C-alpha cells in the first residue's frame, strides 16, 4: 500500500459516528475520487477499504512500518477509563494501538470533535473517561494537529493537508492547537443577520413573523458570539449552513460544548 | 480440503462501527456464530436530567452514516410527548429530506461497501472496452462508448502500477479468488460505476443540505414543526427538484441495471442468509399520530407467513442483557428500561457484546429493506409489487429466493427505486399545498412536568424508536432501540440466536485465509454498530 510518489496517510477510527469519515466522502473540487488516486495514498481505512480481518491489520501494520513514514488521521475520542477496556479493535484496546502508533507519525491530524476535546462521549458523566487526542497522549509526546466541528467542514481538512504535504511543517495554530486559518474567527462577525443583532432585532420564537423575515436568532440560542469556524464563508455542499437554515448555532467546534454551551435554546 | 475450526474476523471492515464475527466452521460450512459489537459510549446515561429539547442534538451523534435518523426519531418522541400535531409543511419537509436520505445511504452501500465482495477491479485491467461497451448499453437505456470505458481502464492501470493499491492492498480477490465469477467485460462496468457513483453521492446528500442545513448532521428541526422558512422559496425548490432528478436517474439507469446483472451472476446466493421473522415500522406519513397513514405500513411476520401479518403492539419491544455487557439478566421494556455497564471479557459469564438483544413477544426480528419490501408487498402495495415482479422477472426466479443475502440485496434496491418516485409525489403535494396559500412550517407547544412519549421511524436499515420519560420537566429516562441492535444484537436469556448470527449458519467458505463468503451476508444486513450500542 506504501512506496514512493504518493503520500502515504493511515485512518484511525475510535470513538466515534463516523459522521467525519461522510464528511471527508462529501470533497469537492477536488472530489474523494481524486483525492485517493492522484493526490494522497489511502492506506488504511475501515470503512472503505476491501480486505478485512488478519488481511486488515496487515495491511496497518505494512503502512505503519514503511520505510517513508505516514501521516496520520483521528477520528474520534480514546475510551480511558477501567484501562481502555471500553473501546477494543482486534482485541487491543484503543489506547493501546494510538499509543503504539501516533508517536510513529510524521504529523498526527485529530479530525472532528470527538478527537480533538473528547466529543459527545465524554460529555457528563463520562461512563468511559473519553479524552482528546492530546490529552490521552500528552504522556508520549504526540501533539496533534487539531481542526475542530462535528463534523468539520471537509475544506478544512483538505487545506490542512494541501499546505502540510508542501511544507513539511504545520500552519499557524491557536490555543487551543486550531488552524487560525480556518478557525480565527467566531462565526457571529461572519453571518448575514449580524445587522439585525446589532439592532436589537431578535426573533423570540421560530414560528414568529420576525423569525420569518430572517431576524437574529440570539434569543433563541444561538452559540454564534463564543464559537470559531467558518461555516457562513465556506458553507456546506456548497450550499447551506445552519442559520441560513434557521436553526441556531450550537457551538458544535468548541472544547467542552455539549455540557459548557447547554441549554442550546438558551442564552 | 474441507475445513473445520475457528474463523476470526476482527475488525469487519466496509460496515460503520466496530464489530468482530467469530463463527465455527465444520467441513466447508459456518455451524455456530457470535456477532461482538466492540465499543461502547453510553449516550442514555449521558442524556439523563437534561433538557428534553437537546435530546435531538445528543442522539444525532450516534450516527453519521445515516446522519438524519436519529434527530428526527427524537424529535418525533419529544413532539409526541408534548402533544403537538406539527403544521403539514414541516411534515413534508421532514419526509422529502428523509426521502433524499435513503437514496444516498443505499446508492453508496451497494457500491462502495457491498460490491467488492462480489467484484474484482483487477481482472477489469484485461476486459475488452469495445465489447463491455456493448454489453453496458443493452442493460440500460443510458448508452456507453467503448471510449468511456477506456478512460477508465487507463486510470486504474496507472493506479495499479504505482505498487501503491491503497484501499485495494490485501483484498480477497487479488490473484484469483475460487468465489468471484465476474468475466472482465462486467467487472470494468461496475469499477466504473463504483467510480461514477463517487461523485454522483455528493449531489444525492446536498440534496438534503438544500432543506436541511447541512449532511452530514442536519440543523433544521425543533419541537413543533422545522425552522427553514427557505424551504418555501421557489429557488430552494427547483434546487432540490433538479438534484433528485439527477439521482432518480442514476438509481433507474445505472443502480437497477447493474444490480440483476451482479444478482444473476451470483444466482447461487440464493441460497443462504435467510431468516424467519421480520418487522417494520411504516413510514412517510399524512398524520403524525397514525403509523397506518403511512406510504409503507407498519407490521411484523413470524415465520415468514407472510399471509398473516399481525399488527406492531409497542408494548411487546423489550431488551435483554443476559449475553451483553450489563449488569444481570433482566429483560426491560425501553419505558422501564436501564443501562448499566459491567464488563466481563468476551465470553466472560457468556457475556460478548455491548449491544442488549430486543426481542418482540420473545423472538429475533430481522427489519429493514427485505422486512419493508416484502410486508408492503404483501399488503398489497401497488408500486412495491410493480417493481419487486418485474424485477423477479429478469432474474426468472420465485417469490421464495427473496429470503437469502440476494433478496435481502435485491429488496435494498427495489425500495430504492420505489421511494425515488414517490419523492417526486411528495415534492407535487408540497408544491400544490405551498400553492394553496399555507406558509406555516412550526407550531407552539407547552413543556408538560410529567409526561412519556415515543417516535418512530423506519430508516434505511430499518425499525427505529426513540423514548422518553419526562419528569418535573427534565430527562428522567431517555432509551434508543435501533435497527441493527435488532439484527446485529447478541442472544436474549433463552439463547435464540439473533438475525444474523441464524442466517450465517451454513454460509459455505471455500478458503479461510479469505473469507468473503462471511462478509456477504454480514454486509447485505448493512450493518451499523455505532448505532446499535450507542
Ligand atoms: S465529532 Fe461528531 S460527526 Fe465527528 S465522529 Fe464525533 S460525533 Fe461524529
Ligand atoms: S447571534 Fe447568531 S444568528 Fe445572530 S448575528 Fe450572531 S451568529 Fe447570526
Ligand atoms: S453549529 Fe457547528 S457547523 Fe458551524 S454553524 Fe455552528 S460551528
Ligand atoms: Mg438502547
Amino acid at each position: 500500500l506504501m512506496g514512493p510518489r504518493r503520500p502515504s496517510v493511515v485512518y484511525l477510527h475510535n470513538a466515534e459516528c463516523t459522521g467525519c469519515s461522510e464528511s471527508v466522502l462529501r470533497a469537492f473540487e477536488p472530489y474523494i475520487d481524486t483525492l485517493i488516486l492522484d493526490t494522497l495514498s489511502l492506506d488504511y481505512h475501515e470503512t472503505i477499504m476491501a480486505a478485512a480481518g488478519d488481511a486488515a491489520e496487515a495491511a496497518l501494520e505494512q503502512a505503519v512500518n514503511s520505510p517513508h513514514g505516514f501521516i496520520a488521521v483521528v477520528e474520534g475520542g480514546i475510551p480511558t477509563a477501567a484501562n481502555g477496556i471500553y473501546g477494543k479493535v482486534a482485541n487491543h484496546t484503543m489506547l493501546d494501538i494510538c499509543s503504539r502508533i501516533l508517536p510513529k507519525a510524521q504529523a498526527v491530524i485529530a479530525y472532528g470533535t470527538c478527537a480533538t476535546f473528547g466529543g459527545v462521549q465524554a460529555a457528563k458523566p463520562n461512563p468511559t473517561g473519553a479524552k482528546g487526542v492530546n490529552d490521552a497522549l500528552k504522556h508520549l509526546g504526540v501533539k496533534a494537529i487539531n481542526i475542530a466541528g462535528c463534523p468539520p467542514n471537509p475544506y478544512n481538512l483538505v487545506g490542512t493537508i494541501v499546505y502540510y504535504l508542501k511544507n513539511k511543517a504545520a500552519p499557524e495554530l491557536d490555543s487551543l492547537n486550531r488552524p487560525t486559518m480556518f478557525f480565527g474567527q467566531t462565526v457571529h462577525e461572519q453571518c448575514p443577520r449580524l445587522p439585525h443583532f446589532d439592532a436589537g432585532e431578535f426573533a423570540p420564537s421560530f414560528e414568529s413573523e420576525e423569525a420569518r423575515k430572517g431576524w437574529c436568532l440570539y434569543e433563541l440560542g444561538c452559540k454564534g458570539p463564543v464559537t470559531m469556524n467558518n461555516c457562513p464563508k465556506i458553507k456546506f455542499n456548497q450550499t447551506n449552513w445552519p442559520v441560513d437554515a434557521g436553526h441556531p448555532c450550537i457551538g458544535c467546534s468548541e472544547p467542552d460544548f455539549w455540557d459548557a454551551m447547554t441549554p442550546f435554546y438558551q442564552n | 480440503s474441507s475445513y473445520s475450526g475457528p474463523i476470526v474476523v476482527d475488525p469487519v471492515t466496509r460496515i460503520e462501527g466496530h464489530l468482530r464475527i467469530e463463527v465455527e466452521v465444520e467441513n466447508g460450512k459456518v455451524k455456530n456464530a457470535y456477532s461482538s459489537s466492540t465499543l461502547f459510549r453510553g449516550l442514555e446515561i449521558i442524556l439523563k436530567g437534561r433538557d428534553p429539547r437537546d435530546a435531538q442534538h445528543f442522539t444525532q451523534r450516534t450516527c453519521g452514516v445515516c446522519t438524519y435518523t436519529h434527530a428526527l426519531a427524537s424529535t418525533r418522541c419529544v413532539d409526541n410527548a408534548v402533544g403537538v400535531h406539527i403544521p403539514k409543511n414541516a411534515t413534508y419537509i421532514r419526509n422529502l429530506v428523509l426521502g433524499a436520505q435513503y437514496l444516498h445511504d443505499h446508492i453508496v452501500h451497494f457500491y462502495h461497501l457491498h460490491a467488492l465482495d462480489f467484484v474484482d477491479v483487477t481482472a477489469a485491467l484485461k476486459a475488452d472496452p469495445a465489447k463491455a461497451a456493448k454489453v453496458a448499453s443493452s442493460i440500460s437505456p443510458r448508452k456507453t462508448t467503448a471510449a468511456d470505458l477506456k478512460a477508465v481502464q487507463d486510470k486504474l492501470k496507472t493506479f495499479v502500477e504505482t505498487g501503491q493499491l491503497g484501499p485495494f492492498t490485501n483484498a480477497y480477490f487479488l490473484g484469483g479468488h475460487p468465489a468471484y465469477y465476474l468475466d472482465p467485460e462486467t467487472n470494468l462496468i461496475a469499477t466504473a460505476h463504483y467510480l461514477e457513483a463517487l461523485r454522483l453521492q455528493v449531489k444525492a446528500a446536498r440534496a438534503m443540505a438544500v432543506f436541511g442545513a447541512k449532511n452530514p448532521h442536519t440543523q433544521f428541526t425543533v419541537v413543533g414543526g422545522v425552522t427553514c422558512y427557505d424551504a418555501l422559496t421557489p429557488q430552494r425548490i427547483a434546487e432540490f427538484e433538479a438534484l433528485w432528478k439527477e439521482t432518480k436517474a442514476f438509481v433507474d439507469e445505472v443502480y437497477i441495471p447493474d444490480l440483476l446483472v451482479v444478482a444473476a451472476a451470483y444466482k447461487d446466493w440464493t441460497q443462504y442468509g435467510g431468516t424467519d421473522n421480520f418487522i417494520t415500522f411504516g413510514e412517510f406519513p399524512k398524520d403524525e399520530y397514525d403509523l397506518n397513514s403511512r406510504f409503507f405500513k407498519p407490521g411484523v411476520v413470524f415465520k415468514r407467513d407472510f399471509k398473516n401479518i399481525k399488527p406492531f403492539d409497542k408494548m411487546q419491544i423489550e431488551e435483554h442483557v443476559r449475553h451483553s455487557w450489563y449488569e444481570g439478566a433482566e429483560a426491560r421494556h425501553p419505558w422501564k428500561g436501564q443501562t448499566q455497564p459491567k464488563y466481563t471479557d468476551l465470553h466472560g459469564d457468556d457475556r460478548y457484546s455491548w449491544m442488549k438483544a430486543p426481542r418482540y413477544m420473545g423472538e429475533p426480528m430481522e427489519t429493514g429493506p427485505l422486512a419493508q419490501v416484502l410486508i408492503a408487498y404483501s399488503q398489497g402495495h401497488p408500486k412495491v409489487k410493480a417493481v419487486t415482479d418485474a424485477v423477479l422477472a429478469k432474474l426468472g426466479v420465485g417469490p421464495e429466493a427473496l429470503f437469502s443475502t440476494l433478496g435481502r440485496t435485491a429488496a435494498r434496491g427495489i425500495e430504492t427505486a420505489v421511494i425515488a418516485e414517490y419523492v417526486g409525489v411528495m415534492l407535487q403535494e408540497y408544491k400544490d399545498n405551498i400553492a394553496k396559500g399555507d406558509n406555516v412550517i412550526c407550531a407552539p407547544w407547552e413543556m408538560p412536568k410529567q409526561a412519556e412519549g415515543v417516535g418512530f421511524v423506519n430508516a434505511p436499515r430499518g425499525g427505529l424508536s426513540h423514548w422518553i420519560r419526562i419528569e418535573d420537566g427534565k430527562i428522567g429516562n431517555f432509551q434508543l432501540v435501533v435497527p441493527s441492535t435488532w439484527t446485529l444484537g447478541p442472544r436474549c436469556d433463552k439463547n435464540n440466536v439473533s438475525p444474523v448470527e441464524a442466517s450465517l449458519i451454513g454460509t459455505p467458505v471455500a478458503d479461510a485465509k479469505r473469507p468473503v463468503e462471511i462478509l456477504r451476508t454480514v454486509h447485505s444486513f448493512d450493518p451499523c454498530i455505532a448505532c446499535g450500542v450507542h
